[PDB]
C-alpha cells in the first residue's frame, strides 16, 4: 500500500496532480521451479 | 553410476540436449549503462 | 561511483552537449565494432567512410502534446536519404553499423511528464484488423507505416507498441526515460544486431526507435505550450560493400 | 579414460543467491534505496540494505530456468491431414513447415528475436477414431527447391536423395533429429523488412516481414498405397528444440494471434492486467484484526 | 529486469493510463494512494511485468521481489510517501 | 544409574518442584533448539523474547471424576491469549518453539487410578458421523473441538482418541503415566516438530496434549472427592518473525 | 568535514529516508546503552526484545497553522499503548530505553517558518493559576496535560514552555530546528537519562518532546494550506524487568 506520509505540496502555477510509475522485478535470490504451460493466451483454431 | 550423454550417431546434432552449461549474466540487461553506479550512492550527483 | 549530469558526445564533426543527462545506455553491454574477419562472409573489401558518415544527424522534431501517443523510427530507414551516409547506403548492397541515438526534450521546472525512449531490434510493425478473416488489405501495414522515413510515424496503439506486445515490458529492450523533472535527454549506444554480418540498408531495418509518453505532458496556463522532441542519431563503425548503381528503394 | 566423462553427466546443482546478515544503519550520504530509473538500469538495491536480514544459506536450485530446459520440451507445431476419402482422394499432402501455427509453441519461441537450434521432430499419426491400423506411411522432407509431389504415385517419392521415413501407424511414433538448417546464423522470428527490393506499393503488402531464412521447405506425407483407401489420417508434428541459443529477449505476446506469419491483433485490444474495482481494492480477506 | 506494473488496472482506465499511479495534493492527512497484491502469478498488476509473465510459465517461485517507484511530477512538486508491504495473514491495512 | 523422585524445573521466573516424579520425557531424544541458519527460510530477523515468554504457564485445572473420559489441549492454541507469549503470537505471522508440558495430579495413598499423558504431534481431531453420506455438517468438527483454547476439550470417545486411532497404541507418542500410587506429575519436553521451520501460531497447532484416565479414579467414603488435574506448560526457545498488526484469530 | 543532506535511519523492520536533513543530534554525546551490571540494582534477568520493540513508530500528525502554539509529548507515555513495546511496558514493572525521535515537516520552497524541536528531560508541566491562593484545583495540571498519550497536547503558553522557564533558553536542551527553507526533518537520539537504572514506564516520563513554531508559518494564496507535522520515534536498547499482570495505568 502507498500512503501519504506528508502532503503533495506544490508552489503556485504548477500542476497539482502527477503520476507515479511502478516498476516490478525480481531480486538476485529469485528462483522458479516446475516449468509448466502458461494460461495467458488461448487459441481455438490453427492460425492457417 | 551414470551412463548418459552418449551419442550413437556420427553427426553431432543427433546428441541429446546440452544441459550442463548453465550460465547467468544478467548485467547485460539490468545494468546496460556506461558509468557504473554504486548501490550506496545517489545515482545522479 | 556515480554518473555526472553533464555530458558531451563528439563523433565526426558534430558535438552534442547536455547538462541534465541521466546516463548513457550501452545496449547489451557491447560497443559497436567492425565486422571481424572471422564472422565476415562477403569477399569484397568494405569501405569505411570514417568521419563523413559516422556523425550526428538531427533528423526530426515532433511536438509533444498532452494527448500525444508517441512516435517511432526505423534506424537504417531514417538515414537512407541524408548526407554521405544515405549515398553509401544507396550505392552499396551490403551495410552494417551501430548507432548512438540521442533524443532531446527540455521543458521548464514547471512542466511534467515522462517519455519512454527504447531501441527495439527487429521492430516488426503489426496491423490492427477489424476482425476480418478473408486476408483483406487491412491485414498488413502499408509501406508508410513500416518504413516511415525521417519524419517518423506516430503510434496508433502505443499500449501494445503497434505490435501486439505489451508496452509495460518494453523495458526489456535497451531503454531510457526522459523525466522532465530529472533529465532532458536520452542516449542509447546500440551495436549492430543482426543474424547476418552485413545486410541491405534498404530492405531490412535493424532497429526500431520508439518515443512514447507514459506520463502525459501537463502544465499550467502561462507556460510554453510548444514542447518539442528532437531525434539526433549517429552511425558508428559503418561499413559498406557490394558497390553498384545507386538504388533508391 | 572416458569413465570420468560419463561420471560427470548428472545435472549439477547451482543454488540461488544467499542472503547475508545485516544490521541497522543511521547516517547520511549512504542511500541504497534511492535510485534513478531514468538511467535505464534496474535498481541494484539489496535486501541487506533496506531491512535487517538474517544469514540464509540458500539452497534452492536455479537450473530449471535455463533457456535449454525452458525450450527442450516437445510441443505441437503442426497438424497434417492426409485426406483419402470423400471429395479429396489424394492419399498425400504437402505441408509447409512453419512452427508458428499453434499458440503454445509460438509464444514461447517469440520470447527471443533470434534462435539457433537443432530439433527432434516426432510424428504422431492415427485415424479419426484414434486407432492405428498397420498402414505404411512415408514422411518425405522436401527441402526448398526440391520437386514437390503432386500425386500418391509421382516420381518424387523415390526419395533417392530427399530424406524419407517409412513407418506404419501401429509402430511407435517416428522420431528424427533435424540440424540447424538456415542460410543465416540463426532463425529470425521477427524480420522488420522485406525479402525483395521494389516499391512495396502493393494494396496488401503481404511480403512485409517474410524472411526466407526461416522457410525450410515442406514435409510431404503419403500412404504407400496403390489406390484410394477411404481413410483420413491425422499427423501431429511435435518439435523438441535442443542445443538452443537465444538472443535479444522480447516482451511476451499479450494480444491474441490472428494469422500465422504476421503479428496482427484485433481492434478490440485486451488489457494485459485484468480489471478490478478501484486502485485501492485487493481481494484478500486475511485474518481477524486483534484490535481494530 | 524492471518492467512497468499495471497498478491502475481499474475498469474504465484505458491504454497507457493503466500504467500510472495518480498522486495529487490531499485535503486530509494520512490518505491511501494505491494498493496491490505482490503475488506475481496472480491476475492483476503483475500480469504486465516480465517477471509476472515468466512466473506463469512455472509452478512455484521463490526469492525477494523488487518494486521501483518513479515520480513523474514537476521539479517544483515535493512530497513524502509511505510504501508499506504487509506480510500475509492481514488484509489490506485500513489506516496508515 | 537410576532416576531421583524429586525434581525442580526452573525456566524464566517460574519454578516447579515435585517430590514424587517418575522421570522427564525428552521427546524423540532431541532438545528444543532455535532454527539453524541452514534450515531457515524467512529473511526477517526473528525476535527471541528470552525470559518474558519462555516460562511456566499454569493454564487449566480439570477435576478428575470416576466417570471422566479425559481432556486434550493444542499447544500453540492454549497459549495464544496469555501473557507476553500470546501477544507475540498475535503480532507475528511466523512462530516456532518447543515446550515442557507438566501435568500435576496428586491424591492420597488411599486413592487409585492412572492417567495417560501423551504429547501427540499433528493431533487432527476427527468427527464421529452417524453413518451419514451426504457430506453433512456433522462430517467435520467445529472450531471449538479443534482449537479448545485454554479450557481444553473433554474427549467424546477416548478409546479411539477422537481420531479413529486406537488409544492402546498412543504410547508410540512421547507419553508418561500418572499412577497415583507411584507419582503425582508427568513431564514431557517436546522440541518443535513441523515440516516447516516456522509456522503460524494461530492456524496450525503443532502438538495435541492429551490426558486420559486409563484406570478410573477409585476411593472409599471419607477421602477427598475433588481430585484436580492441573496443566502447566512452558515454551522453550520460542522465536517470532513477520511483525504486523496484532491478529486475534 | 561536513554533513550530508541525505540520511537513512534503519532500526528494526522500519526505515526512514530524508533528503533535506540538517544533522543528527546525539544528546549529550552519549549513545543509548543497556544497563551495565555495575549500575544495575534489580536482580531479575531483564528481557530485551531486540527488533520487536526497537523500531520506528509513526504516532501522531498535527497540522501546522499560522496561529499554532506548538505541541508536546512525553516519551514513555506516547508509546505505552502501541505495538509490542506497549505490551512490555504494561506487563513489566521496570523499564529503561533510549530513543531516536524524528519529526517530519515538509513544505514547498514558497512556504516559510521554523520549528523548535527539543527533547526536554524531566519536562514537568506547570499549571497557570489565576492568582488564586487557597490551593484550588487550578493549582495543578490534570492527567490529560501531564501524560497526553499519543495525541500529544498543544501548548497553552509556549513562551514559558508551560513550565515557567523561558522558551529562549530551551536550546540548552538537545534540540534541532526545522527551517522550511533549509530542512524538512529533525533527528534527536536520546540516551536513557534518569537517576535510577530502571523505572516504571507508566508513572514516570523520562523526556518531554516539544515542537514549537518560533517563526510562524506563512505562505501566499495558492499554496498548499495543510502543512502537517509528523512525529516518528523509536526506542533504542529497551529492557524490561519485573514481570507481572499487565497494568494499564
Ligand atoms: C523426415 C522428415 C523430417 C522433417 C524435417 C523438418 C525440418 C524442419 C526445419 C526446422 C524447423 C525450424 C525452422 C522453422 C522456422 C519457420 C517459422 C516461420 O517463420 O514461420
Amino acid at each position: 500500500t502507498i500512503w501519504y506520509q506528508t502532503n503533495f505540496v506544490v508552489p503556485p502555477d504548477t500542476p497539482t496532480e502527477a503520476n507515479i510509475i511502478a516498476l516490478g522485478a525480481a531480486q538476485k535470490n529469485f528462483t522458479l521451479k516446475l516449468c509448466k504451460d502458461t494460461d495467458e493466451i488461448q487459441q481455438t483454431a490453427e492460425y492457417q | 553410476i551414470n551412463f548418459t550423454n552418449i551419442n550413437y550417431y556420427k553427426d553431432s546434432y543427433a546428441a541429446s540436449a546440452s544441459r550442463q552449461d548453465f550460465a547467468q549474466d544478467p548485467a547485460k540487461f539490468t545494468r546496460p549503462v556506461l558509468d557504473a553506479i554504486r548501490e550506496a550512492a545517489a545515482p545522479l550527483q | 561511483g556515480y554518473s555526472d549530469r553533464v555530458a558531451q558526445l563528439t563523433v565526426g564533426n558534430s558535438t552534442i552537449t547536455t547538462q541534465e543527462a541521466a546516463n548513457i545506455v550501452l545496449s547489451y553491454g557491447e560497443w559497436p565494432e567492425y565486422c571481424p574477419s572471422t564472422d565476415a562472409t562477403a569477399v569484397d573489401k568494405p569501405t569505411r567512410p570514417d568521419v563523413s558518415v559516422n556523425r550526428f544527424y538531427t533528423l526530426s522534431t515532433k511536438s509533444w502534446k498532452t494527448e500525444s501517443t508517441g512516435w517511432y523510427w526505423k534506424f537504417p530507414d531514417v538515414l537512407n536519404d541524408t548526407g554521405v551516409f544515405g549515398q553509401n547506403a544507396q550505392f552499396h548492397y551490403l551495410y552494417r553499423s551501430g548507432f548512438c541515438m540521442h533524443v532531446q526534450c527540455n521543458a521548464s521546472k514547471f512542466h511534467q511528464g515522462a517519455l519512454l525512449v527504447a531501441a527495439i531490434p527487429e521492430f516488426v510493425i503489426a496491423a490492427s484488423s477489424p476482425a476480418t478473416k478473408p486476408n483483406s488489405q487491412g491485414l498488413y501495414p502499408d509501406f508508410a507505416h513500416t518504413n516511415p522515413g525521417k519524419d517518423g510515424q506516430e503510434f496508433r496503439d502505443p499500449y501494445v507498441l503497434d505490435a501486439g506486445i505489451p508496452l509495460s515490458q518494453a523495458l526489456i529492450f535497451p531503454h531510457q526515460w526522459i523525466n522532465l523533472r530529472t533529465n532532458n535527454c536520452a542516449t542509447i549506444i546500440m551495436p549492430y544486431i543482426n543474424a547476418l554480418p552485413f545486410d541491405s540498408a534498404l530492405n531490412h531495418s535493424n532497429f526500431g526507435l520508439v518515443v512514447i509518453p507514459i506520463s502525459p505532458l501537463k502544465y499550467c496556463n502561462g507556460a510554453t505550450t510548444e514542447v518539442p522532441i528532437t531525434l539526433t542519431i549517429a552511425p558508428l563503425n559503418s561499413e559498406f560493400s557490394g558497390l553498384r548503381q545507386a538504388i533508391k528503394q | 579414460s572416458a569413465v570420468s566423462a560419463l561420471a560427470d553427466t548428472t545435472i549439477s546443482r547451482v543454488t540461488a543467491a544467499n542472503t547475508a546478515a545485516s544490521t541497522h544503519s543511521l547516517g547520511t550520504g549512504r542511500v541504497p534505496a534511492l535510485q534513478a530509473a531514468e538511467t535505464g538500469a534496474s535498481s541494484n538495491s539489496s535486501d541487506e540494505n533496506l531491512i535487517e536480514t538474517r544469514c540464509v544459506m540458500n539452497r534452492n536450485g536455479v537450473n530449471e530456468a535455463s533457456v535449454e530446459h525452458f525450450y527442450s520440451r516437445a510441443g505441437l507445431v503442426g497438424v497434417v491431414e492426409v485426406k483419402d476419402s470423400g471429395t479429396s482422394l489424394d492419399g498425400y499432402t504437402v505441408w509447409p513447415i512453419d512452427v508458428m501455427g499453434f499458440v503454445q509453441q509460438r509464444r514461447k519461441l517469440e520470447l527471443s528475436t533470434y534462435m539457433r537450434f537443432d530439433a527432434e521432430f516426432t510424428f504422431v499419426s492415427n485415424l479419426n477414431n484414434s486407432t492405428t491400423p498397420g498402414m505404411l506411411l512415408q514422411y518425405m522432407y522436401v527441402p526448398p527447391g526440391a520437386p514437390k509431389p503432386d500425386s500418391r504415385k509421382s516420381y518424387q517419392w523415390q526419395t533417392a536423395t530427399n530424406p524419407s521415413v517409412f513407418a506404419k501407424l501401429s509402430d511407435p511414433p517416428p522420431q528424427v533429429s533435424v540440424p540447424f538448417m538456415s542460410p543465416a546464423t540463426a532463425y529470425q522470428w521477427f524480420y522488420d523488412g522485406y525479402p525483395t527490393f521494389g516499391e512495396h506499393k502493393q494494396a496488401t503488402n503481404l511480403q512485409y516481414g517474410q524472411c526466407p531464412n526461416n522457410m525450410m521447405g515442406h514435409f510431404a506425407i503419403r500412404t504407400v498405397s496403390e489406390s484410394t483407401t477411404g481413410k483420413n489420417i491425422h499427423v501431429r508434428v511435435y518439435m523438441r528444440i535442443k542445443h538452443v541459443r537465444a538472443w535479444v529477449p522480447r516482451p511476451l505476446r499479450s494480444q491474441a494471434y490472428m494469422v500465422k506469419n504476421y503479428p496482427t491483433y484485433s481492434q478490440t485490444i485486451t488489457n494485459t492486467a485484468t480489471d478490478r474495482a478501484s486502485i485501492t481494492t485487493t481481494d484478500y480477506e486475511g485474518g481477524v484484526p486483534a484490535s481494530p | 529486469v524492471e518492467t512497468i506494473l499495471e497498478v491502475n488496472n481499474t475498469t474504465g482506465t484505458t491504454g497507457v493510463s493503466r500504467l500510472l499511479i495518480p498522486v495529487r495534493a490531499q485535503n486530509n492527512v494520512d490518505q491511501l494512494c494505491a494498493s496491490f497484491q505482490v503475488d506475481p502469478g496472480r491476475n492483476g498488476p503483475w500480469q504486465s511485468t516480465m517477471v509476472g509473465q515468466i512466473c506463469r510459465y512455472y509452478t512455484q517461485w521463490s526469492g525477494s521481489l523488487k518494486v521501483t517507484f518513479m515520480f513523474t511530477g514537476s521539479f517544483m512538486a515535493t512530497g513524502k510517501m509511505l510504501i508499506a508491504y504487509t506480510p500475509p495473514g492481514s488484509a489490506q491495512p485500513t489506516t496508515r
